[PDB]
């Protein structure tokens, strides 16, 4: 049986390493925050504390 | 021995004393790859 089985596995093969490399690629986040230039340089900080 | 009829084809197709091959290339190619 292992003659006509080449194909099958090479799909199977690939398709679960590029699961297993997405598993440890892909970022883990949830929210994106973007803002302005005119806060302050320590005014900025006060936000993200807010946030945490 | 002369009244069978299929000597209408033999004396067209397979010329006498000639060795002739039972399949053609292309069946024995179609079932090589069947296994694979």
């Amino acid at each position: 049986p292992l003659q006509a089985v080449g194909m099958p596995v090479a799909l199977y093969n690939g398709l679960m390493e590029r699961a297993l490399e997405q598993c440890d690629g892909t970022p883990n986040s949830k929210w994106f925050v973007t803002a302005g230039r005119d806060i302050g340089e320590v005014q900025s900080k006060e936000i993200k504390d807010g946030i945490d | 021995p002369s009244a069978n009829p299929a000597k209408i084809f033999i004396r067209r197709l397979f010329n006498s004393g000639i060795a002739k091959s039972v399949v053609s290339y292309s069946n024995v190619m179609a079932a090589a790859r069947a296994m694979e």
